[PDB]
């Protein structure tokens, strides 16, 4: 089915031409444009108060990165690279080997803040969910080499959002 | 042992090439183009700066990712200078100012600074040393400007013996004083010349010929402890060159002689500025001192640099001072005989 | 724990620290060095050991779906305590 | 007055005029650009805090790099920069700005804009949010606040 | 049969060899034009003899399908510098002015790594 | 928070800390891993 | 029905098959081969000579009505002596479907240029010349579209490094963008991925 948004014939009788004479000459409907801006002047702006206001987020929300911990502070990474593997930009680079007490723990856990497309196959590819993407999106930086996030800065992050990211995560977890 | 940081890569921005060094006075003119020859080739880089940060980024591209390091320092603290130096190979020392200021007069930026940097670069176990003087540094000369650089270039030789110095001639460029300050002249209508500049030779240098020079002194094992003289390889009368310079600019020559008195009375009258000064008495010396030849110092041919003829790069620094694009040649001035 | 360096640098939780004349240390000039405070070796050891009355036991790190897949461990073994791969956690066997 | 209090006094007025009445050169070349629109939008209105939604470079005082950097744009991007008078910041967004993002390895992408020119607020992001953007801005006015241009002269 | 094969534009080395004249003097005379529009550093000089350092790479072609090729890439990189769709930049990538002198010698190849 | 307080744990920072950049409390990235490759040490007393 | 497979329409594999065999039996002396797929999609496979008389016939005859090229592309098999596949994909609004045209040339063999049948062939021979090296006779005004000025190669070759040979940078020495040697902080790390078991045995090869 289909309908004709342009296909009409103006009327031609003395009556209907006489009112588009008056509106060439008297600018009848430019001057009904001005009654919508006019309108709009008298509404309340949309306009948010930030910083002191923000924006609505929701829980899936994707942000800065973060690896987690198990309640007892144990790390939940357990350098099995799924996430390296699926990082469609590879942006996550990770070594390993057995640590002291003989466990499977990284040495290496580098995220190249610059190449990330914050897209969270990492997180979806994770079996232990131990990187995560937070709520933080508010982590600009004045030089190159601040966005270059190793493991150090990553248990930060999760040792600073892990209020936050674990609520988040109980909101959410019964969809995924 | 604790250094040679063992080379890798192709050379390029992305390599290493195992300099790590500390370049006092980057932000300048000569260290705008040694800071770019360290970081094309993968060099860490250190640069202790005393203006403000806005004025350091011309240097940030210079370098890959984390190559380019900056730091404040003072030049009256030896604290300052000690982190600076600790950690690197080589210090190049490039203060220097043509001028006096309120705060640091020509004693403290050719005598007491390069005296404090050798000696702190001494007691941290820095192994080379290089250091900039003038070719015309001599403790008989009218200009203060010339007399501290000799002061100071044996004050250096003694704290460090084994430092490497470098004594160019004007340099040329297209952020230079030289070229550029026969341009502005212009803004008085005649160009004013003691003696018409009939009586004074220069023999310009070209500022890449300077840096490659500097960049293979580093490498090369041969250099220390070794002075050396950079210089082109032509000399000019200075009204000839000052000729050729309103030649390429397209610019109505008009010159005059002028007393050397009155020449620097005028000199007094541009001092009063409290910012960068147009000229100053010191300028007006240096601009009419012949430049010295020494034959005994080897030149930029001992570090394998073929010299730029002036001619060839006359005309990249002095475009901007046409009032035409696309003008449409001039010929070269009068090359003094050598010997 | 977390310990410092004869030069005074910390050392990371994987054993990084550079070297007394090492150029690379000019980075944390006017700078610091972040290191997590946390080592996960050290707090994993400070969870008491479970005492269960089976041979076979599973663990699946707490939370149901929100911790590690599940994995069951066996605990024949009296010289020793069993460890989950996954988290961590120590069990034994009740005196037999 | 010590002389380092009228400087000091200084420093603070035009830092103020400086920060206060930002006028950005939106580069917009790729999806980060429809975000760069959102921050002009009612919801944040960054005309609000002084930011005209738009000027030309010479009457521009930061560039906003917002988009894939290809190496058939480079130039481009260069010269409109060194055209731009100073005091010039840069405002790197996107991590296609920053460092190349998902084309990093791609023949014709600069990995980086700071390879081109020199950047002051890296905002990361793949699309920054409108309000990251925005927090992106407020921090370069910090930077400016900050400036010690009078103070350092002073003591030359 | 097998070495039978549809040509480009030129049938044999004759006609081929034509058409590279053609294109070396439609260069050799645009360097003038190029140097000064472009307000290039180089002199005249060198911007002939780069056109000729281009053409003599090839001089060891023998397959007039090739040698066609070789004049229709030369034919749009010359339009492309005199409608100056190509910018200073482009034109100076010739020259290679900020790349330094990789040694071409078994010692000097041999200190700097391991590459032939 | 004061309605639903969130869950406390022992490594969950005390004190928060807001944006440091530009700060001498910055990040600075470096290697978190170990020299691969252990060269010689010469013997310390002569031979001849 | 299965939930979870595609349903497979017959009628239009009927249809498609009729045609293809129609158009075979029309023009015996360009095509070379005539497969349908099991998802409905009919491949007429060409004489690189016959590239004009083909997509004219489909383009006016009556029962063919093929008046909109969708996509002309190429692809890259290097295995092949004629190593460039010309993909041409049209459709018919009179009939409604939708019909796929192939031909074969190598580097130094050039193809017609369909820009007499369709208009819309300009640009895309400009992109197959400038990512494939493969050149169109007769054509208004062929030169590279996509890639810089000057660029040398053909980058969507199979053989054509992902990164490419050279990089742009800023040098302030010269004042302007140079191009050099091309190097990597971070190598791109290759993974091998596939799995050593067959996965379809429908299309296992012979020995
Ligand atoms: C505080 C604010 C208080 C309000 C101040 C007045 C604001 C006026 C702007 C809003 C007008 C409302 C919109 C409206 O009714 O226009 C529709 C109407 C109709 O527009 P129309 O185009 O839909 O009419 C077409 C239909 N026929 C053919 C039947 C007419 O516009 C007018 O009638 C205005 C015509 C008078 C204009 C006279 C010419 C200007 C001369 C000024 C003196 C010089
Ligand atoms: C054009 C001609 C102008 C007239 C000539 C020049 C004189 C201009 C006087 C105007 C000064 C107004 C300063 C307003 C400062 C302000 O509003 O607060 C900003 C800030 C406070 O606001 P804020 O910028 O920090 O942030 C506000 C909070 N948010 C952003 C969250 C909403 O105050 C300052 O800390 C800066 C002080 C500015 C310096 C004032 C001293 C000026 C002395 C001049 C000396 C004489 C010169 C000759
Ligand atoms: C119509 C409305 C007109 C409104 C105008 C009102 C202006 C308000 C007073 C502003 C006074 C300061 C303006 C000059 C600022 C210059 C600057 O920012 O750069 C720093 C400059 C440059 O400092 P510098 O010497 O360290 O740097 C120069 C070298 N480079 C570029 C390589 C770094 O500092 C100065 O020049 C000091 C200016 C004099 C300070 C005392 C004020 C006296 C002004 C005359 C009265
Ligand atoms: C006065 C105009 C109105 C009028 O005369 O009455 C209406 C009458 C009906 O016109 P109509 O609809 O065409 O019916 C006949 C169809 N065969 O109209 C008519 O029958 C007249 C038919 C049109 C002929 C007269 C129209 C003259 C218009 C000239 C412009 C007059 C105004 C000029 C000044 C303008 C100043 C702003
Ligand atoms: C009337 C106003 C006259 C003042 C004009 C000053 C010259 C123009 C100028 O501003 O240049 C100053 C110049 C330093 O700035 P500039 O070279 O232009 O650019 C630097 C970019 N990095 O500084 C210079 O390098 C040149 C300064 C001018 C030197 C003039 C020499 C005076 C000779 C005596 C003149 C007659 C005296 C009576
Ligand atoms: N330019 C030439 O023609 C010649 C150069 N030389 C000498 O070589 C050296 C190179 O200087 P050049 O780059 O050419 O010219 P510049 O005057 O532009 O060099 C200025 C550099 O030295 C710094 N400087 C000056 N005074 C001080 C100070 N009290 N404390 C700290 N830093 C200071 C400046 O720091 P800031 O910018 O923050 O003020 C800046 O980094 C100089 O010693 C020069 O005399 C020798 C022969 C010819
Ligand atoms: S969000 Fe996507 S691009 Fe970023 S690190 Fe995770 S997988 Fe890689
Ligand atoms: S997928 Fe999870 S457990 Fe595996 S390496 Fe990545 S962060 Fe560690
Ligand atoms: S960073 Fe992401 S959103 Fe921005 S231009 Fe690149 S791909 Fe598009
Ligand atoms: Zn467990």
């Amino acid at each position: 089915t289909y309908k004709y948004v342009n296909l009409r014939e103006p009327s031609m009788d003395m009556k209907s031409v006489t009112d588009r004479a008056a509106q060439t000459l008297l600018w009848t409907e430019l001057i009904r444009g001005l009654g919508m801006t006019l309108s709009y002047l008298f509404r309340e702006p949309a306009t948010i108060n930030y910083p002191f206001e923000k924006g609505p987020l929701s829980p899936r929300f994707r942000g800065e990165h973060a690896l987690r911990r198990y309640p007892s502070g144990e790390e939940r990474c357990i350098a099995c690279k799924l996430c390296e593997a699926v990082c469609p930009a590879q942006a996550i680079t990770i070594e390993a080997e057995p640590r002291a007490d003989g466990s499977r723990r990284t040495t290496r856990y580098d995220i190249d803040m610059t190449k990330c497309i914050y897209c969270g196959f990492c997180q979806e590819a994770c079996p232990v969910d131990a990187i995560v993407e937070g709520p933080n999106f508010e982590f600009s930086t004045e030089t190159h080499e601040e966005l270059l996030y190793n493991k150090e800065k990553l248990l930060n992050n999760g040792d600073k959002w892990e209020a936050e990211i674990a609520a988040n995560i109980q909101a959410d977890y019964l969809y995924r | 042992l604790h250094h040679a940081v063992i080379p890798h890569g192709k050379g390029g921005r992305s390599s290493v090439s195992g300099i790590v060094a500390t370049v006092f006075g980057a932000t300048g003119f000569l260290g705008r183009y040694v800071v770019n020859h360290l970081g094309r080739m993968g060099s860490q880089v250190i640069v202790p700066h005393r203006c403000e940060p806005y004025d350091t980024m011309h240097l940030r591209p210079m370098g890959d990712l984390g190559q380019i390091i900056f730091m404040d320092w003072n030049g009256r603290d030896k604290d300052s200078i000690r982190r600076a130096v600790e950690h690197s190979s080589v210090v190049i020392n490039l203060v220097g100012r043509e001028w006096e200021t309120q705060n640091f007069d020509f004693e403290d930026v050719f005598v007491k600074i390069p005296q404090a940097i050798a000696q702190v670069s001494k007691e941290a176990g820095v192994e080379k040393f290089i250091h900039i003087s003038h070719l015309n540094a001599d403790i008989k000369s009218s200009s203060k400007y010339l007399r501290s650089k000799a002061v100071g270039e044996k004050e250096v030789r003694e704290t460090f013996p084994e430092a490497t110095i470098i004594k160019p001639a004007e340099i040329f460029g297209r952020e230079d004083r030289f070229l550029n300050y026969f341009a502005n002249i212009r803004w008085f209508g005649g160009v004013p010349l003691i003696s018409l500049g009939k009586k004074t030779v220069k023999q310009p240098v070209y500022i890449v010929d300077v840096t490659k020079g500097i960049i293979n002194a580093i490498k090369d094992p041969d250099a220390r402890g070794k002075t050396f003289a950079f210089v082109g390889p032509s000399r000019y009368l200075l009204f000839d060159l000052v000729q050729y310079v309103f030649a390429v600019a397209h610019r109505p020559f008009l010159p005059y002689p002028l007393p050397h008195f009155a020449y620097r009375w005028i000199g007094r009258l541009f001092e009063i500025s409290p910012f960068e000064p147009w000229t100053t008495r010191d300028k007006v010396e240096r601009i009419h001192t012949t430049d010295k030849i020494l034959p005994h110092l080897p030149g930029l041919e001992d570090l394998g640099v073929e010299a730029t003829p002036l001619e060839l790069k006359a005309i990249e620094v002095l475009r901007r001072h046409r009032t035409y694009r696309w003008l449409s040649d001039v010929q070269p001035a009068k090359t003094i005989p050598t010997s | 724990g977390v310990r410092t360096s004869p030069t005074g640098e910390k050392v990371t939780h994987t054993g990084q620290v550079y070297d007394d004349g090492d150029y690379r240390k000019v980075r944390f000039v006017g700078r610091q060095k972040e290191v997590n405070e946390n080592f996960a070796i050290d707090l994993i050891a400070e969870q008491p050991v479970s005492q269960v009355g089976s041979r076979v036991i599973s663990c699946d790190g707490g939370g149901g779906a929100l911790g590690h897949p599940r994995v069951y461990i066996n605990l024949d073994k009296e010289t020793k305590t069993g460890t989950c791969g996954y988290c961590g956690l120590q069990f034994r066997q009740q005196h037999h | 007055s010590r002389g380092e209090y009228v400087v000091a006094k200084l420093d603070d007025l035009i830092n103020w005029a400086r920060r206060s009445s930002l006028w950005p050169m939106t580069f917009g070349l790729a999806c980060c650009a429809v975000e760069m629109m959102h921050m002009a939008a009612p919801r944040y209105d960054m005309d609000r805090f002084g930011v005209v939604f738009r000027a030309s470079p010479r009457q521009s005082d930061v560039m906003i790099v917002a988009g894939t950097l290809t190496n058939k744009m480079a130039p481009a991007l260069r010269k409109v920069y060194d055209q731009m008078p100073e005091p010039r910041y840069v405002v790197s967004m996107g991590s296609c700005a920053n460092g190349g993002g998902y084309y990093h390895y791609s023949y014709s992408v600069v990995r980086g804009c700071d390879r081109i020119v020199p950047v002051d607020i890296y905002v990361p992001g793949c699309p920054p949010t409108a309000e990251a953007l925005l927090y992106g801005i407020l921090q370069l006015q910090k930077k400016i606040k900050r400036e010690k241009r009078l103070r350092i002269w002073y003591r030359r | 049969a097998s070495t039978s094969v549809k040509p480009i534009f030129s049938r044999d080395m004759n006609e081929a060899k034509r058409r590279v004249r053609e294109l070396y003097r439609a260069w050799y005379r645009e360097v003038p034009n190029t140097v000064h529009l472009f307000q290039l550093d180089i002199s005249v000089k060198q911007g002939r003899d780069k056109v000729r350092e281009m053409f003599k790479k090839n001089a060891h072609i023998t397959d007039p399908r090739v040698v066609d090729l070789l004049v229709i890439k030369g034919k749009m990189e010359l339009e492309e510098t005199i409608k100056v769709w190509k910018q200073r930049t482009h034109v100076m990538r010739f020259f290679h002015e900020t790349e330094a002198p990789r040694p071409k010698d078994f010692l000097s190849k041999f200190y700097v790594g391991h590459d032939p | 928070p004061t309605v639903k307080p969130p869950t406390a744990r022992k490594f969950i920072w005390t004190n928060h800390k807001f944006n440091l950049s530009g700060t001498p409390q910055q990040y600075v990235p470096y290697s978190t891993t170990r020299k691969k490759i252990q060269e010689w040490v010469p013997p310390s007393t002569p031979y001849k | 029905t299965r939930p979870t497979v595609r349903p497979r329409n017959d009628v239009a594999h009927k249809q498609l098959s009729a045609f293809g065999e129609y158009v075979a039996e029309i023009l015996p002396k360009y095509v070379q081969q005539v497969q349908v797929s099991c998802f409905n999609e009919l491949e007429i496979c060409i004489h690189p000579d016959g590239v004009i008389p083909v997509l004219t016939f489909l383009r006016d005859h009556s029962n063919a009505q093929f008046k909109s090229l969708a996509d002309l592309t190429a692809v890259d098999i290097p295995t092949r002596q004629n190593r460039f596949e010309i993909v041409y994909n049209l459709l018919s609004l009179r009939f409604n479907s939708r019909i796929r045209v192939k031909t074969y040339t190598d580097e130094l063999t050039p193809i017609e240029s369909s820009v007499p049948v369709y208009k819309a062939a300009n640009w895309y021979e400009r992109e197959i010349w400038d990512m494939f090296g493969v050149f169109f006779a007769n054509h208004p005004d062929l030169r590279r579209i996509l890639t810089d000025y000057g660029f040398e190669g053909h980058p969507f070759r199979k053989d054509f490094p992902l990164s490419g040979y050279v990089e742009l940078r800023y040098d302030d020495e010269v004042k302007r963008v140079v191009a050099e040697p091309v190097e990597l902080a971070q190598e791109f790390r290759k993974f091998d991925l596939n799995s050593p078991w067959e996965a379809f045995p429908a299309y296992r090869q012979p020995p």
